[PDB]
């Protein structure tokens, strides 16, 4: 079974 | 709470080092070898039960790198303050002469996550059989790390773990030798 | 190397209570050690933790798709991953090896410290007690505390300061989730 990642989010430039 | 699982990531400039790992209750489940793009399970048995697509970690680290750029600017380029490590040396098990054991060097409560660690036997660097963990996250957002040296205890050998960190004025040596 | 360093951290945290009956998800962003913005599943939106995080909280909260992803995380991320790893983490049980040996508080003196070395156990929760001829000794007890070995095992040393008398039997007793009854190790003077 596969562990799922949580994405990291691009901040405001 | 009964348990906590954390996916912890960092990116550090100017070193351009980025790490990705999962932690369960303070122990590492796995990390991703970024250069090899491979999932490294902390205990080999873990990988028989579960999988992780290492490629996904690379994308997160890229975002973290771009975010670091942004946050560095927002802070007016305020750099990190070095926090030097606390270092302890201990054995895995009670020591008996010529019964195989393992020295553990525990390096704790430090940042940034960059350290040089050397095992010394009778004042000389030793590397045969040594191993180490990646940088592990603390709840105070500093780091910890473990280094290991399998050895055969004797009255003739002394050991030191030597730790270099930018927060230290000189390297820190923690000693071990056979008691009594 | 005196060049200034700059560090970004992200911690995506899943907190579990009573199995997966109650779950809390925290999405946390840090600059050096300073948390600047977080999504808490108790709230359901990002909130700035410091002024540094205000622009991101507003920007991220404007993304309905992102917010719905995060609101579902307790299920699609936390509960999912718990299911994947529980068999070798949550259910991991390794019983302690217990050794008792005498030591000295000062080199010149007779053996006056009994060490109960408890090694290799998992998880961390453990109770270690000393007994002298069947009576618990709560005075003169000092310990390393709980030591993580970094390899999914723990150890602890629990020392009893005592002057052993001929005939006395000391017992170190260990309770741990891996055990169904206390593990005891005796030491006799001499
Ligand atoms: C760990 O040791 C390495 C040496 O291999 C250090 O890297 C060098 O540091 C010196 C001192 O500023 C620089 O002049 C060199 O350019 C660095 N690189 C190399 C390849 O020598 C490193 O700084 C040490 N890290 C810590 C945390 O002490
Ligand atoms: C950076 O400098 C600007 C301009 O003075 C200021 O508005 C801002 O608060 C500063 N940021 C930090 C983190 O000190
Ligand atoms: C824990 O979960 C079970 C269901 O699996 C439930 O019956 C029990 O009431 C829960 N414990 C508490 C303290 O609510």
């Amino acid at each position: 079974s596969a562990v799922r990642l949580r994405s990291s989010v691009p901040g405001v430039r | 709470e009964e348990h906590v699982i954390i996916q912890a990531e960092f990116y550090l400039n100017p070193d351009q080092s980025g790490e990705f790992m999962f932690d369960f209750d303070g122990d590492e489940i796995f990390h991703v070898d970024m250069a090899k793009k491979e999932t490294v399970w902390r205990l080999e048995e873990f990988g028989r039960f579960a999988s992780f697509e290492a490629q996904g970690a690379l994308a997160n680290i890229a975002v973290d790198k771009a975010n670091l750029e942004i946050m560095t600017k927002r802070s007016n380029y305020t750099p990190i303050t070095n926090v030097p490590p606390e270092v302890t040396v201990l054995t895995n098990s009670p020591v008996e002469l010529r019964e195989p054991n393992v020295l553990i060097c525990f390096i704790d409560k430090f940042t940034p996550p960059v350290v040089n660690v050397t095992w010394l036997r009778n004042g000389k660097p030793v590397t045969t059989g040594v191993s180490e963990t990646v940088f592990l996250p603390r709840e105070d957002h500093l780091f910890r790390k473990f280094h290991y040296l399998p050895f055969l205890p004797s009255t003739e050998d002394v050991y030191d773990c030597r730790v270099e960190h930018w927060g230290l004025d000189e390297p820190l040596l923690k000693h071990w030798e056979f008691d009594t | 190397d005196t060049r200034p360093r700059f560090l970004e951290q992200v911690k995506h945290e899943c907190h579990f209570f009573n199995g997966t009956e109650r779950v809390r998800f925290l999405d946390r962003y840090f600059y050096h050690q300073e948390e600047y913005v977080r999504f808490d599943s108790d709230v359901g939106e990002y909130r700035a933790v410091t002024e540094l995080g205000r622009p991101d909280a507003e920007y991220w909260n404007s993304q309905k798709d992102l917010l719905e992803q995060r609101r579902a995380a307790v299920d699609t991320y936390c509960r999912h991953n718990y299911g994947v790893v529980e068999s070798f983490t949550v259910q991991r049980r390794v019983y302690p090896e217990v050794t008792v040996y005498p030591a000295k508080t000062q080199p010149l003196q007779h053996h006056n410290l009994l060490v109960c070395s408890v090694n290799g156990f998992y998880p961390g929760s453990i109770e270690v007690r000393w007994f002298r001829n069947g009576q618990e000794e709560k005075t003169g007890v000092v310990s390393t505390g709980l030591i993580q070995n970094g390899d999914w095992t723990f150890q602890t040393l629990v020392m009893l300061e005592t002057v052993p008398r001929s005939g006395e039997v000391y017992t170190c007793q260990v309770e741990h989730p891996s055990l169904t009854s206390p593990l005891t190790v005796e030491w006799r003077a001499t």
